[PDB]
RNA sequence: AGGCGGCCCCCUGGACGAAGACUGACGCUCAGGUGCGAAAGCGUGGGGAGCAAACAGGAUUAGAUACCCUGGUAGUCCACGCCGUAAACGAUGUCGACUUGGAGGUUGUGCCCUUGAGGCGUGGCUUCCGGAGCUAACGCGUUAAGUCGACCGCCUGGGGA
């Protein structure tokens, strides 16, 4: 949310296989969703919270 | 995604766990918007048609 | 019967036998209400079908039937286009009547003298289901089982 | 052949039709079967017990490597993805766990126009 | 306003919550005039996943230059212009003043021991019900389709067009 840095609570925002999960249902501020996916898509190259489980 | 094999589970057990599994998004249902070409004038009013059709 | 529900008309007891489910049978077999002939090509055939049948005579009469006895049966649906079959398990109150029923349409294609031996021949044959009748309840047996997934 | 006991059944479970692959680990496909190529066709092709049939027909040539194991690939909806896993409970398998296996595109291609028909 | 939604920097720009100074009518409207301007297409240099006109193939049909199915050119993506039109609608000109109500949301912001997510004001926008009123009705109805002030814009049967 606030920072890409905590993954750990980032990750209840995503489903098992890597897709954000809708705020929706987990809630949160309308503003708050969006800072999610800040640290998300362009923290991926960081490898923040993981594509799915393929490899 | 991994599906894992555990020891004395039967495929029955999982067996209402595989649908439930990907009807979260449903992989063909998704598909569906590939299958073929459309305006994004559809969605736009698709959101349009599904906003209106979610006013309870 | 679609507002009002019905019954099922209670046929008097045999005047021999004294049995209401040999009844209906009679009744299958009673024709353009010839109960005064009808039920002498009842009693005829077991006297015959006694003979050989070793076991018994009244008897031999269930377990013949139970050998074509409708288990399940198919009621169509008929909604969207396609000619939908949803099967059901059928009271055996209206399967016996079914069973019996099937049993007697199927001597009359027979080529032997007379329904004496036809009849007698298919309740003995239907003792081990080799008749008409019970091959019939196979048939029936795979209509539902094959649309089995589709009820 | 050559034992393996983990192999892997990919089950792609068309509207049409419902084939699932058996493959092991690094994903080298060992097995492959259709529902659509196992007799129903047409309409016929894409029905549960279409798909549940295609785990039987499936479900056997992939034994035959001694597999013990194997994890499963679910994918979209349609007829089968159902019935071809209950198949597969048939022959006494066990399995963990099942996840979604979905790409959900961000926003890719665009969409298809409904058939007129 | 069209139109604007994955993430970060420059800049912008507009917009509203609390006091304190500043100048004093320095205001509203605008012919002409001046900028912008949804989508497609085209011109010109690239790019090029989806695809999908046109156009090829397979099906229905009596017939199907279509719907059903495989392709498919253009184009859709980065650079310069043109074209400046559309159900660009809330079918609701612009600015300033007055007016029962009802009920939410969101967004400032004081207040109140938050004595707790609450209670009590002070603004903005907006959501649904509706007094009056008024309407051909339909309904609108404190964001007025009820009551006033200025400027601009516009119509005079149908078709032809």
């Amino acid at each position: 949310e606030i920072d890409y840095k905590d993954i750990a609570t980032l990750k209840n925002y995503i489903t098992e296989s890597g897709k954000i999960v809708p705020s929706r249902i987990t809630g949160t501020r309308a503003k708050y969703q969006r800072q999610l996916a800040r640290a998300i898509k362009r923290a991926r190259y960081l490898s923040l919270l993981p594509y799915t489980d393929r490899h | 995604p991994v599906i894992k094999v555990r020891e004395n589970e039967p495929f029955d057990v999982a067996l209402r766990r595989f649908k439930r599994s990907c009807e979260k998004a449903g992989v063909l249902a998704e598909v569906r918007r590939r299958e073929f070409y459309e305006k994004p004038t559809t969605e736009r009013k698709r959101a349009k048609a599904s906003a209106v059709k979610r006013h309870a | 019967p679609r507002r009002r529900v019905i019954g099922q008309r209670k046929i008097l007891p045999d005047p021999k036998f004294g049995s209401e489910l040999l009844a209906k049978f009679v009744n299958i077999l009673m024709v353009d209400g010839k109960k005064s002939t009808a039920e002498s090509i009842v009693y005829s055939a077991l006297e015959t079908l006694a003979q050989r049948s070793g076991k018994s005579e009244l008897e031999a009469f269930e377990v013949a039937l139970e050998n074509v006895r409708p288990t399940v049966e198919v009621k169509s649906r008929r909604v969207g286009g396609s000619t939908y079959q949803v099967p059901v398990e059928v009271r055996p109150v209206r399967r016996n009547a079914l069973a019996m029923r099937w049993i007697v349409e199927a001597a009359r294609k027979r080529g032997d003298k007379s329904m004496a031996l036809r009849l007698a021949n298919e309740l003995s044959d239907a003792a081990e289901n080799k008749g008409t009748a019970v091959k019939k309840r196979e048939d029936v047996h795979r209509m539902a089982e094959a649309n089995k997934a589709f009820a | 052949r050559k034992q393996v006991s983990d192999g892997v059944a990919h089950i792609h479970a068309s509207f049409n039709n419902t084939i699932v692959t058996i493959t092991d680990r690094q994903g080298n496909a060992l097995g492959w079967a259709t529902a659509g190529g196992s007799g129903f066709r047409g309409s016929r092709k894409s029905t549960p017990f279409a798909a549940q049939v295609a785990a039987e027909r499936c479900a056997d040539a992939v034994k035959e490597y001694g597999i013990k194991n194997l994890e499963v690939m679910v994918k979209g909806p349609g007829p089968g993805r159902e019935s071809t896993i209950r198949a597969l409970n048939a022959a006494g398998f066990r399995i963990t766990n099942i996840t979604d296996v979905t790409p959900i595109p961000h926003n890719g291609c665009r969409p298809p126009k409904k058939r007129r028909v």
